This record gives C-alpha cells, structure tokens and sequence, in this order.
C-alpha cells in the first residue's frame, strides 16, 4: 500500500526538478526595463441603488451596458449602467444566493445558492431547473446559450445540457470546496481553485485536469483570466495575489504587502493585462500593477466588504458591489 | 482526566447559519474555536469579530431539544422533515436565571451533532475550570488577539478596554515596548506576540511581593537561583506536612531540573541548573504550584457505601424564577437546575381543569404561571444524566384527587422515562425492615420517585396515595415523623422523614447526637420556611453538620447560602453526591456534634492563612479588602476576620498585615474555606471556596471565581496557608454556639 | 483508497510529461502582450470625456 | 603520587606568603587614630527625587563633568538625567529588558550598556554604535578607560579589556573561580579591580594583562568593590554585612566595619571624594554612611522603600545620588 | 587537569616575590592623605 505513495512522491519529483531546471529566470528581474505606471485614480460615476440586503456577486453584460446583482433578500436586479434604469427586478424562491451569471447573447441569466440548485431565467420566468449537486452553489458561468458550466461545495465541478438538465461531464479530482472558477476568453479550457490552496486546470472537452497549481496556505477566493489565455491570478485569504503561467506549471510574481492582513475577495484584471484589480475585507480596493507589484490607486468608497468586483468587455470602466446594499461603477 | 482538545473539524471550521428570533435577523457565519479550546470566534455581519467564551456555556442541545423558529418568515427563510436535524442552540449566562440563546442552523448535513457534542464536551471540562494562573494569562491573550477589527489588527481601544484601571501606566507600558500607543491605532497581529505581552504585563505592574519571597529564600546578589535553592524552596515551604512521606515522596532534583528547564527562557543558566527571576514568576502560576491537588477534583471517592451516606445536592420548588409570592414559574430552571449539578428536584402537581385532564405544575394560591407536567417530566428526562449519571430523586408533592389523572400521571413517567425509572426492588436488596440501602454505584442512570404510599406552606394538606401513583415509590418512600425513639425501634431503612426548618431547628439544639444515629440509616430533607416570601436562603451548614443527606434550597437566589452549596459539590466530579466523615456513617463510634474539644478517632488540623497580594482586581481606582470565612462544625466557624482595604496604588494592591489563626479545627474533613475579594463599598469582585482537608501549603495562586462558581478570567490572589496537624438552659448552651453559623 | 492510489500516480504521470516552456519566454510574450494591447486599454489612458458613456 | 608534590607545594606558598603578611602586621588603624576627633552627625536631604522610569533600577553612573548623570532600567530603557533641573535630556530603548550595567564616558559622549544578554551595547551622544560580544555570560559591570577603551566583568569568571572600533577581545582577565560581580578604575586609569562571588578581589594590571595582588577574606559573594580617591585602598561591601578596606602597599585587610542589628548585604559602597566617608548601601532598603577612619555610623539615610542597588558620588563630593528597585532615583545633600 | 596545579603556583610565586610596606607607615599615610584632603568634601 505504501509503494503506491512512493511512486506518487517519485512522481511529483519529477515535477518538482523539473520546475527547478525550468526556473531560470524571474520576471521580478526582466521587467526592470520597463517604466513604472505610478498613480491611476478612479472615480465613482454611478452609484446604482435600490437593493435591499447585501450583494454576494454580480457579472457584466455582453455588451458592457447591462449587469446582474445578486442581493441576500431574494433579488436579481439587472439594471442599465449608463442611465441608471432597473430593466428587470427578478424574484427568486431561496433567500441565500452565492452567484449570478450573464450570457454571451444577452437572454439568459442563470443563478444559484444554498438551495443546491441553479436556476436558469429568461428574458420573466424560470426556463429550467438544474438538480444534480449535493452540496451548495459556489459559482456559475455560461458557455453559450445552451450549456453552462457549474462549480460546488460538494469538492466537484459540473457541465451542465440546458435544453436537456443532464450534466455532461462532472469535473472530480478536488478534495475541498470550490469557491470560484473562472473562464478562457475563448471558453476552451477553465481553471477552479478550492479550499485546498490548490488551482486547477480543466477542459470542457475530455473532463480532465491538465494542470494542478498550489502555492497559498488558505483557501482561494477569487481567480480571473489574463486576456490573452494564458495567465491567471488566484486571489486567495492570506491577502497574497499571484500570478500563474499555463505553460511554464510555475508561480511567477507575488502582490504581498505589509499593512494588508485581510483575506481578499474578488479579482480581476484589466484589458491589456498591465493591471490587476483586487477587492479586500478592509472595504477597499487596491489597483495592483502586474507586472512591477506595486499599487497604482486605491478604490475607497465602501462601507463594507467588497464583495464583488468586475470589469467591462471593452475595458472602461470597473463595478463594486459590497455588503452595503450598493454598486459602484468607477471610471 | 484529560487536557481539553479540540479536534480537527471545529479548528477548519464549518458553515452555519446564526438566526435569530427576536430581531428576526440572519447570516451565514463560519464557526471557529481556538486550538487551546479558549474562546468560540465567528465574523459578524460588519466584519467585526464576536467571540463566546467557551467556559460560560451551560448546554448544547440538538436534534428536536433545540429551539425552532417562531416566526413565518424566519421559517420560510430556513426551509420549514429531517431539516430540524441541522438545529443547533449553545446557551450561556452568569447564572441559572439569565441566560442568553445563540442559535445556529447548519447548512451541511452531520455538522450539527459533532459541533454540538464537542462544544459540551470542552464545556464541562475540569483541567479548563481549575486552570492555573499561566493558562488564564494566556487566555485574557487569546480574548485581545481573536477580537480583530475590520482591518485585521488588535485595536488599541481594546488594550486600553482590558486594563481600565488606569490609563497613564497602559499607554506608558505600551510605548515603552515598541508598539503603537494612541486613542484610535492598530496593532498589526504578527508583531504582537506572547513574549511582547507578557514584557507589557511585566511593564505594566510593579511586584514586590515577589521580591520578599526571593529574599526569605536568599536571592541576595546574583540574578539567579541554584538547583539546591529552589529544591529546598519546594520540599521546605510547597511541601504539606499532612500527607505521609511514603507515598507521596519529595523532590528529587531530576525534577527539578525537569522544572528549570520548562520554566525558563534564558540559556546562559539553564546548561548550568540554574533559574532565573523570571523563571521563578513563570513557576509561581504553574501547573504544578496549584492551590488544590487533581485528586480533590475527580471522582475519587468509595461510591459503594448506601445512600444514606452521602450529602446530595437538592433543590426546593425548582420551577419559579421569583419569590414564592409573585413569580414566575418556568420549565427551564430544571434543565438548569439538573445540569448544575442537583440530584433532586420537586414537582408540585395541581389537579387539572373541565376541559381536558391534564396536570400542571404551580405554587398553590399565589397567582403564579402554571406549566404542565408533560413538559416538566420531558426536560428532566432530557437534562438527567448528561452531566453526572448518579440517580435523580423526584420528590412529587402530589396534589390531584381525580382517579383519571393520577392514572394519567402514572403512565406520564413510564413513557417519558422509560427504562430510567425504577418500579420494581433490585435483586439483593429487598424492601424488607433491617436492610441497608443501595449504593450510587448501583443505582447508576435511574430515577428514584418520592411520593406517598398505601409554617409548612402546601406541603402539609397533601392528598393521600391512590393505587396507581403510589406503585412507583419502593426504596425513597415519605412518612410522617413520629420520634426518633419510634423510628429507631421499625428498623425500616427504605423510609425518610422531611422537616421544615423551623421544625428541623427544633431537634438540632435539642436531641442532635440521636439525630446523628437517625441519620446512619435513612434519608433526611429540609426545606425552607414558607414565610420565606422573597426567596432567601438558610444556611445549609447548619444541617450538614448533624447528618442531613437532601439539605434543599432555593436555586434562583445566590446569597452565600447559595455560594457555598454551589462551591463544595463542585468537588469529586461535579456528580452532587460528596461522602460523609467517618464519624457520621460508623455504627459505633458516636460523638457529640457541639463538642468544644478535640475527640479521641478523629485527627484534628491547625490552619494558618496569610494574604500577601492580588493583581487585577478592579475595573475602577478603588480599594479592595478581602473576607477570610470559614464554615463547618460550631466550635469551627469563624468569620469575623477581613483585611484592611487598600488604596487601589496600582493594577496590583498588597495587604500589609498579620496573618488569620485558625488554631483549632475539630473535623476537619467537613470544614471549608471561603475568601472572597470585594472592594471598598460593598462591591463584589469573586470567591473562592476550598476544602481544608485537601487544600495545600506554601506561597500559591488563588484564581477567584465569580458569584455562581464561573471562573473569571483575569482577577486573582496570593496567598500563604500553613495547615499542620494539631499539637495538644440547655436550649440557650446549644443555641448560643449557633449564632454565628445561623446569621 | 486504492483505485483512487492508482488514479493519483496516473494523474501525476500524465502531467508530467508534457511540455514546459521556460519561465524567461513566458515572462517575455506576456510583457510583449501589455504594451502591444495597451493602446487600446481605456483603464490605463484617460478617457475623452465626450465620448466617455458615464459622464 | 604526582599530583600531592604540587599541592603541598601550593600550600606550603600559602604558607610563605600569610607568614609575609603577619611579618608586616604591627598594628591598626583604629589603635593608630584613636586620639582623632569623631566627625559627629551627617544629616543629610534629599534633594531631588528623579521619577520616571517603570521597573527596577539595576546600575547607573554620575558623568565626569558632576552634572549629568545615566540611569540603566530594567524596562529597557536608560535615561540621561539633568540634575540640576531634572529634565530628561535622553531616553534611549534596548533590545533587551535585562539590564545589569551601565557607563558614562570621561569626555562625555559615549554611554555603555549591558545585561543577561551577554553583549555591551555602546551608544553615541541616538543609535547603536557596536555590539561587544564575545562572552558567554551575562555582563555584570563595564567602565570606560577612554573613548578608545572599554573593560568589562561578566559572568563567567572572565574579565576583558576591548576596543571600541574593531569590536575585538584586545587583552583578556582570566583566573578567578566565581561569577565576577563587580568593578571599578584606580585614578590613574591603568589598573582595575575584580570582585568575584568567591569571596576574593584580585588585583590586575591593563598593559601587562594579568594580576598581581590577590586578596581573601569574606565568606560570601562581592557585591561591590571601590577605590580610594589615592589609588592606594579600596572597600569591598559584600553578602555577610562585613564591609572591609584593604591596602595595596602591603596585601593585607585593615579594617572590619561590621556591625550587630545589620545582617542584610551590601549592594553599592562608595567612598567620598575626601575620603573620609564610606557611603554603602545595604539589602535592607536604608543606606549608612561609615566614617572610614573609625569603623562606625556616621548619617543614615533611609528614605528607599525596596532595596538600594545601586549608589554613586560625584567627582566633587557635591551630591551623592542613590537608586532603588522601587523605579524612583533620589539625590542626596 | 595536571597543569592547572603548575599554573596556579606560577601566579603564587609572582605573588611571592614584592615588596613589603609597613602597615604603620600605610595608615599613617592613609591618614596623611585624608587629613589634607578634608577641606575640599562638601559633605563634611
Ligand atoms: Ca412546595
């Protein structure tokens, strides 16, 4: 029985000198060149109100004009960002919703929580109903207008048939909840950290982990996408950010910085991949450059935590959603 | 006996949901508990951190005891078969009265029962109860670190908040250690660790009490203590004389050295066998210089001899909140009552009403509230035996006349309790006159049923026994007292007697020594007068010392009537059950229970008590004086003495003064020490109550405990007992030696 | 516990051989990728404030 | 039987040496003085009282230009007193709260530290200038020759003579069997004294890096030993109550100044600048002047409520200034 | 531990070999020495 974890620790030696041999550089060195950014700072331009409860998440339109937010009192209002204009006001059955998600097209808006559920609109009433986790809803995301991919607190990961309510494939391989998952641009291949300190690497096409990623000591709450396909920044509980590579199976750079202990919450980066953006539990917002890992700003308007932050299809502008019943659209 | 662990699923956390009834709020938390098993922290709704400390829970229950919604919404939100599974309520409080509820639903299925059971568990401990003075430091630590703000860092108002005594001497003692020191700042949690508070505590208070026990040891000029000066500190003054030397052997010097190199942080001295004047600080407050040993803790007693041997922890009309006249009464007090350690409660039943037969339970003509009997008998099935699984006594105070419900009633007790009752004799000892009673021991896990069988308020105009409530009482059976020359000559042992204590005060000064013979066989029970409208309390010490087993008393008032009962059961395992003398269960060896001098069989003691200091007293600059009781037999009590009351000169008063003489004790197996700190104005601080045939000898801690028995956290004292060995009308003679024990 | 024993040194093999790029070429296509997008990065730049859709 | 030629051969010199001594004895002081007049009664008041410090108060020492004077805390923390108009000119924090010693500089720029944490942390007049280590003990006593040169006293029977620049052990003191306790500079500022715990003060030469005269006596520890003001006496205060003085032009002890109703330790003797009064410092919390000629109390000066552990006058004989376990620091004329 | 008794003696003979001053003429000098500085104490 223990030959099986010999050949297992002889296994992930492999691993381990082969990151060594491929660790010939830093990029803590090779952007030495490159001049800094320096002070960026954002304002606060719309303030959308009208929620009653706190916000879990929210997910920006398509189109980069309508967004989604989730409130604790049972409430999906998807409002306008440029006029302030609530479009629709969505009762759902379940007070504790986690997340909230947008489609591609921009008729679909699916949902979930601690019903172990996710419901799917339309644009109003419920289409379908997707049973099939034995644990709470973590996070949802949309392929196309026909299948989505679902993350749970049952250590698994799911693919779902909208037309149908048969889940396709079921991502298995964590040991800890999966508390977000976030989607290539080009929706090929996704990744899915846990609490386990653990990201991953899946494909909606074989169902396998390609790649495994650890490096935190706490769970992981946040991961967004480089926009290009090829980088990701697990934000995580013990106020460090990182950045990943897809290639190299190796952490590149670290944002970790004295006089921030709090846990952080959601991040996301930016267009051209010069920035980072990152929520924490000290009410605020800290732009991070990514490639020097250094502030640029501080996004300080709330008065609780940040609990969800995104970031437009054609970079422009920034929204916060915190416990306190508001968004912010920073620009 | 083992040291409080807490397992590995309540320190990862789990998700819960904390509902609330009265505010009608939810949230979806995550509990943690601390590695030490100190305090049980969760992140509220603004970030801030709230703790529970985890020694002021009374009880967890889950499953269908715990607390359902009452509101619709609240119900609609939580998803109201098997959903009231996941409920979960931990309730606490200072005292049996005022508790306060937190509710906890789960969100996971199985973690309810595991974060139910391993919270009563650390709950009902006995190593984090009789905690020593370096645990209880770094307890009031833990309380500082884990109450973060929404930053994550200590605060500074909470540092200022701990220590309000002054506040000159925090900000000094805080800039004067490299921290931050203002009204509104930040400490950062890494840089705050245990070493740079405990060179803040030092900073903070100055100890010269200390300093005269290290110069009566001889610390004259080096900064340090030898491996000789310190084994002949602890086998010369630690060391108590009362113990034979065989057993219980002196220091080696292994053990010593095992003790140098625990206590102290210094290299230089500790490859030489040498200790340090801090080293010595971290000695006094240590696990082994404690006041009591750990067998005057745990059940350590023969529990094999008969019932009538024993002094059982009893209450009188457990089930009013209030005065006897205009209370309250509620079905919770026997769950707290049954859970604080008390063996025998009393039901007083009433005859139902016209519309349906159903019993309740009240105080007779007093316009009260009335519960029902089901209820009642659900909770003492619920709360029995989860403490201590020593038989319960129910004392019914029968007073239905209707056939329908005194059939009712007896069906009530054998399908609530089941197979915890006793209705049939056991197979050695049958209810025959000439037999002794059954043990504890063997009476484990059932319940004994007082009732008839074929100045006092309500329970004189009883009414008499029909044929199917009264098949249930076999071994505790009341009958009317005739004399104790006319109970002696039945020699039927399976009876009692239940006296008022007005009419017990009446054969305690006038016959005692045939009342210390009549308490060798069968049971006793006093309760209070009924003119006693306000509920206050007489002292259970005038009828221990005759023999009196059931000394009942009313549990919602907490005077020092109160204090020491809840103080002494404390002892062999919290189970109410605390042997007697063995004067007072012999056959033969009878003695005066008024004596005034020594008697030939029983060793007496000498007792000297001397109060150096005490630190952390206050919350305010005022002074403290400290009351030195003592309870027991007669000729023993005394409590005259008290310090005289300090100036309140720093976080740490010190009492220069003469020492307490206690010169003579006669039995001192039943005698028991009271000190108690208040503070200059009647205020009270905390007490301790400790045995005097177990306590120890020497310089040690004494870690006061608050008004019911709950240990506080930063107060305590220093004191310096030495107990050795002793070297050598009548209505008013025997009424007389009771003016000090009566008030 | 034993088909998961052999489904970690399966998932442990099919990972490690694969290939690994180094850490100098990765750092230098995503360095060239910022400034080549960077123009067209509306958070870095300041907005006209005509054409800016909040204002 | 090696070994017993070498030990009656340490003997037998022991031996030659106390017969040399008694070969010299011819008389006392007191039996030599007794028609001297008495000096009579030394009231004496306090001056000022210098609070603010929050511990114990283990060393401290009066500045060379008889105004200022440091302080060594237990907190951590020396401070340099103004005594004229009590302000606190510095406050300097440590690294580590157990300090046994403290310094001050002839010229006045350089103040020394020390304690359990076996380095001496000289400053500059704020910030740390060097970190002496190098012992393995802790340092009991340290005193300034020059700016140049520092002389340590630690704990494990060493003695050692530094540089202030390089940070190196230039000459070493070896050969004592006890904890060496205390220390003190002869006027000439070229040979120190050593009281050891094992009742036995040495004397040793700086240049020449090794002793000369060693005296015995006691029965206990030397908790304080120094000069006369001619470099030619000194007075050890000790554990048994039995401040002596001694004499080094003929290696013997003259005097005895024990007392009935006194048997608490000496913790800091002193003497005057005249030398007639020997200023000591008892474990009792009260101070008495001994008249140095005639062997009895002259002033008592008791206004200390712990212990007195320190004591030291000036270089004018203006003030004389004692320091307590009680976090107060009084200064007395 | 055989030539800590050589050492020891080394220093012993060292000590042997000074100079002997009388105790009369140290007192005398002591005493030399406090009666012209007894001026300058102003203590005394
Ligand atoms: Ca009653």
């Amino acid at each position: 029985l223990d030959q099986l974890r010999q050949e297992a620790e002889q296994l992930k030696n492999q691993i381990r000198d082969a990151r060594k041999a491929c660790a010939d550089a830093t990029l803590s060195q090779i952007t030495n060149n490159i001049d800094p950014v320096g002070r960026i700072q954002m304002r606060t331009r719309r303030t959308l109100r009208g929620h009653l409860a706190k916000i879990y998440a929210m997910h920006w339109g398509t189109d980069s004009r309508l967004l989604v937010s989730a409130s604790q009192d049972g409430k999906l209002i998807i409002w306008d960002s440029y006029t302030t204009n609530k479009v629709h006001a969505i009762p759902l059955r379940s007070s504790w919703v986690m997340t909230c998600a947008y489609a591609p097209s921009g008729n679909y808006v699916a949902c979930g929580g601690l019903d172990n559920i996710c419901s799917i609109y339309n644009l109003v009433r419920v289409s379908r109903e997707l049973a099939g986790h034995t644990g709470y809803l973590s996070c949802c995301r949309f392929l196309d207008d026909n299948q989505i991919v679902t993350s749970s607190g049952d250590t698994t990961c799911a693919l779902w048939d909208i037309e149908t309510g048969q889940q396709t494939t079921t991502f298995t391989g964590h040991t800890g909840d999966v508390m977000s998952l976030s989607l290539a641009p080009d929706t090929r291949l996704f990744v899915s950290g846990a609490c386990d300190a653990s990201a991953k690497l899946w494909d909606v096409r074989e169902g396998m982990c390609r790649q495994t990623f650890t490096g935190h000591e706490s769970d992981i709450n946040a991961i967004c996408f480089f926009p290009n396909g090829n980088a990701f920044a697990t934000g995580s509980d013990d106020a460090t950010c990182r950045l990943f590579d897809l290639r190299a199976d190796q952490e590149l750079m670290t944002y970790s910085h004295d006089n921030i202990i709090c846990g952080i919450t959601s991040v996301s980066f930016s267009k051209s991949g010069r920035l980072l953006l990152a929520g924490y539990d000290d009410f605020n917002c800290n732009v991070w450059d990514a490639l020097k890992a250094d502030r640029a700003g501080v996004l300080a308007g709330h008065d609780n935590r940040v609990s969800c932050l995104g970031v437009t299809d054609d970079g422009m502008a920034v929204a916060t959603g915190s416990w306190d019943s508001f968004l912010k659209i920073w620009n | 006996l083992e040291p409080p662990t807490v397992v590995e699923t309540l320190r990862r956390g789990s998700k819960f949901i904390k509902w609330d009834e009265e505010t009608s709020s939810r949230n979806l938390v995550t509990l943690r508990v601390d590695p030490n098993g100190f305090f049980l922290y969760w992140t509220g709704p603004n970030m801030e951190v709230d703790t529970l400390d985890i020694s002021s829970i009374r009880d967890t229950r889950t499953g269908r005891y715990a607390r359902l919604p009452k509101d619709p919404k609240i119900r609609e939100v939580l998803g109201f078969a098997r959903l009231e599974e996941k409920l979960m309520t931990v309730v606490s409080g200072p005292d049996p009265v005022n508790t306060v509820f937190l509710n906890f639903m789960a969100v996971q299925d199985d973690t309810a029962k595991v974060w139910s059971e391993e919270l009563f568990k650390l709950a009902m401990n006995i190593l984090a109860q009789n905690a020593s003075r370096n645990t209880f430091l770094r307890k009031a630590y833990t309380k500082l670190k884990l109450q973060v703000n929404q930053d994550g860092r200590i605060p500074v108002k909470n540092i200022l908040k701990m220590f309000s005594a002054d506040k000159k001497r925090v900000e000094t003692a805080l800039e004067s250690c490299g921290l931050k020191f203002n009204r509104s700042e930040s400490i950062r949690p890494d840089e705050f660790s245990l070493e740079i508070f405990e060179r803040f505590l030092n900073k903070l208070c100055l100890r010269p009490d200390i300093d005269k026990i290290l110069l009566e040891i001889g610390a004259k000029g080096k900064p340090y203590l030898t491996l000789e000066q310190l084994m002949d500190f602890i086998n010369q003054k630690q060391r108590d004389p009362r113990l034979n030397e065989v057993l219980y052997p002196p220091l080696r010097p292994s053990q010593a050295r095992l003790l140098i190199e625990k206590y102290e942080p210094n290299q230089q001295f500790l490859e030489r066998d040498q200790m340090s004047m801090e080293g010595f600080s971290r000695y006094l407050g240590g696990e082994e210089n404690g006041i009591l040993p750990l067998e005057a803790l745990d059940l350590s007693t023969d529990m094999t001899q008969p019932l009538s041997a024993y002094f059982i922890n009893s209450s009188h009309n457990t089930y009013l909140t209030a005065g006897q006249l205009a209370g309250t009464s509620s079905v919770e007090m026997y769950r707290q009552a049954l859970l604080w350690g008390c063996r025998c409660v009393e039901l007083d039943v009433w005859k139902g009403r016209p519309p349906e037969e159903e019993p309740f339970i009240t105080h007779g003509f007093t316009m009260t509230t009335e519960v029902p009997l089901r209820d009642v008998l659900e909770a003492i099935a619920e709360t029995a035996f989860k403490t201590s699984p020593y038989p319960v006594i129910l004392s019914f105070e029968n007073h239905v006349d209707s056939a329908k419900q005194q059939a009712k009633m007896a069906e009530y007790c054998r399908s609530i309790f089941g197979d915890a009752l006793l209705i049939e004799p056991l197979d050695k000892y049958p209810l025959a006159p000439g037999v002794p009673l059954p043990s504890p021991q063997d009476l484990m896990g059932r319940i004994l049923v007082k009732n008839k069988k074929r100045d006092e308020g309500t329970a004189s105009s009883e009414v008499n026994a029909t044929e199917e409530m009264s098949t249930l009482v076999n071994y505790i059976e009341p009958v009317k007292f005739k004399s104790f020359e006319a109970a002696r000559k039945r020699n039927k042992c399976f009876e009692m007697s239940s006296f008022v204590e007005t009419k017990a005060m009446e054969q305690l000064t006038k016959s005692p020594m045939e009342f210390v013979e009549y308490n060798k066989q069968q049971l006793s029970r006093i309760y209070p007068k009924g003119t006693r409208v306000d509920s206050s309390n007489y002292m259970p010490q005038l009828f221990w010392n005759v023999g009196c087993q059931l000394v009942a008393l009313n549990f919602q008032t907490l005077d020092v009537a109160m204090q020491l009962n809840a103080g002494v059961f404390e002892y062999n395992g919290r189970s109410g059950y605390l042997l007697k003398p063995e004067f007072m269960r012999r056959p033969d060896k009878s003695f005066d229970p008024f004596t005034e001098v020594i008697v030939d069989g029983i060793v007496a003691n000498a007792l000297r008590v001397k109060v150096i200091s005490g630190q952390f007293l206050s919350d305010r600059k005022v002074g403290i004086y400290v009351e030195v009781d003592m309870f027991g037999l007669p000729v023993d009590t005394r409590r005259k003495y008290r310090t005289r009351t300090s100036q309140g000169n720093s976080f740490n008063p010190v009492w220069d003064e003469e020492p307490f003489d206690f010169p003579k004790v006669v039995l001192p197996t039943l005698a028991s020490l009271r000190i108690a700190a208040f503070e200059e104005g009647g205020k009270f601080v905390g007490h301790r109550i400790l045995p005097v045939s177990a306590i120890r000898s020497g310089y040690h801690y004494v870690c006061l405990r608050n008004e019911a028995n709950q240990p506080l956290c930063l107060p305590a004292l220093l004191i310096y007992t030495e107990a050795s060995d002793y070297i050598p009308s009548l209505m008013d003679q025997r009424a007389r030696q009771l003016a000090a024990l009566i008030g | 516990s034993i088909a998961q024993a052999r489904k970690l040194v399966e998932q442990l093999k099919m990972e490690a051989n694969i290939d690994r790029i180094k850490v100098s070429k990765a750092a230098a296509d995503l360095m060239a990728y910022c400034e080549a997008h960077a123009k067209e990065d509306p958070l870095l730049t300041p907005v006209p404030a005509s054409e800016n859709p909040f204002r």
